[PDB]
RNA sequence: AGGCGGCCCCCUGGACGAAGACUGACGCUCAGGUGCGAAAGCGUGGGGAGCAAACAGGAUUAGAUACCCUGGUAGUCCACGCCGUAAACGAUGUCGACUUGGAGGUUGUGCCCUUGAGGCGUGGCUUCCGGAGCUAACGCGUUAAGUCGACCGCCUGGGGA
């Protein structure tokens, strides 16, 4: 959320498959969501929040 | 995605598992919107079609 | 039926034999009102049957019944387009008067010089279900289960 | 043959059919058989005992590796994916877990036109 | 405003919550005039996953230049212009003043021991119900389709067009 280095709390909004959950469903404000996404995506080539599990 | 077998555990229990698993997304139905091409328009009045039905 | 339930009609017993169950076969075998002759066809049947049947006469009747009871059968849904068979467990109290009533239709299809011959070969063959009637039930045995899923 | 003890059984499970494929760790297929290519024509290749007879030839010639563990693979909805497994179940296998194989584009390609049917 | 949504820096820009100074009418409207301007396409240099016009193949049909199925060119993505039009709608010109209500949301912000997510004000926007009122009705109805002030814009049967 607010940072992407905490990726233990970050995975509450990850399902098992590295596709981001919902927040709907976490809930979260709307505005948090969006930081969640921000220390995902870009922070992926940080390795934060696994692809999925094929490899 | 890794689909594990323990030891005694039956392929019928998880038979319930096997299909809530994907149904989250659902592959085949997400397979949907890339089996043919539509307008960007329509998922705008799909989101505004959708979001109608979306009001009880 | 679709508003008002119905019941069935609750056939006398046999005059000579007492049964109720055994009072359908009777009417099933029973046609345009002649249980004059209708029962008289029943009645001689068993008898000679009774004689190829070695353990009984009246008991034997039901062993070539069972084996061409209708325990399952095929009910349509016909609502969508395709022809759906939706499969229900049938009342035995229906099914055994199609079991009765099976048999009695394959009797008239037989070359023998009569009923007596064909009816006391049939159910004698019913015994051990080698006549008309079980192989009838065989094959309802097949479209409830080919069509299971499809229930 | 090898003995392997641990395969992968791959269920594709199409809107017309649903095709399973048995393979190895590495991902090596080792068996593959669908329920389209089982009987099935048309309609009846996409109804779910047509995937659980899918499962009846794909879950034969996949253990005369000897295998004794394989790990499943769910894909997307459709017939199979539900009784291909459980025909698998007749076996008498073990699975730990199923986990979701989805790949979830995040807004890729353009979507379909609905069929103007 | 069209139109704007994966992540970070520059810059912007607009917008609203609390006091304190500043100047004093320095205001609103605008013909002409001036900028921007959804989508497609085209011109020109690239790119090039999906694909999908046109166009090829296979099906229905009596017939199917289509719907059903395999392809498929353009194009859709980075650079310069043009074209400046569309259900660009809340079918609701612009600015300032007045007016029962009801009920939410969100967004400032004081207050209140938050004595607890609460209670009590002070702004903004917005969501649903509706007094009056008014309407051909339909309904609108404190963001007025109820009551006033200025500027601009516009229509005079149908088709032809």
């Amino acid at each position: 959320e607010i940072d992407y280095k905490d990726i233990a709390t970050l995975k509450n909004y990850i399902t098992e498959s590295g596709k981001i959950v919902p927040s709907r469903i976490t809930g979260t404000r709307a505005k948090y969501q969006r930081q969640l996404a921000r220390a995902i995506k870009r922070a992926r080539y940080l390795s934060l929040l696994p692809y999925t599990d094929r490899h | 995605p890794v689909i594990k077998v323990r030891e005694n555990e039956p392929f019928d229990v998880a038979l319930r598992r096997f299909k809530r698993s994907c149904e989250k997304a659902g592959v085949l139905a997400e397979v949907r919107r890339r089996e043919f091409y539509e307008k960007p328009t329509t998922e705008r009045k799909r989101a505004k079609a959708s979001a109608v039905k979306r009001h009880a | 039926p679709r508003r008002r339930v119905i019941g069935q009609r609750k056939i006398l017993p046999d005059p000579k034999f007492g049964s109720e169950l055994l009072a359908k076969f009777v009417n099933i075998l029973m046609v345009d009102g002649k249980k004059s002759t209708a029962e008289s066809i029943v009645y001689s049947a068993l008898e000679t049957l009774a004689q190829r049947s070695g353990k009984s006469e009246l008991e034997a009747f039901e062993v070539a019944l069972e084996n061409v009871r209708p325990t399952v059968e095929v009910k349509s849904r016909r609502v969508g387009g395709s022809t759906y068979q939706v499969p229900v467990e049938v009342r035995p109290v229906r099914r055994n008067a199609l079991a009765m009533r099976w048999i009695v239709e394959a009797a008239r299809k037989r070359g023998d010089k009569s009923m007596a011959l064909r009816l006391a070969n049939e159910l004698s063959d019913a015994a051990e279900n080698k006549g008309t009637a079980v192989k009838k039930r065989e094959d309802v045995h097949r479209m409830a289960e080919a069509n299971k899923a499809f229930a | 043959r090898k003995q392997v003890s641990d395969g992968v059984a791959h269920i594709h499970a199409s809107f017309n059919n649903t095709i399973v494929t048995i393979t190895d760790r590495q991902g090596n297929a080792l068996g593959w058989a669908t329920a389209g290519g089982s009987g099935f024509r048309g309609s009846r290749k996409s109804t779910p005992f047509a995937a659980q007879v899918a499962a009846e030839r794909c879950a034969d010639a996949v253990k005369e590796y000897g295998i004794k563990n394989l790990e499943v693979m769910v894909k997307g909805p459709g017939p199979g994916r539900e009784s291909t497994i459980r025909a698998l179940n007749a076996a008498g296998f073990r699975i730990t877990n199923i986990t979701d194989v989805t790949p979830i584009p995040h807004n890729g390609c353009r979507p379909p036109k609905k069929r103007r049917v």
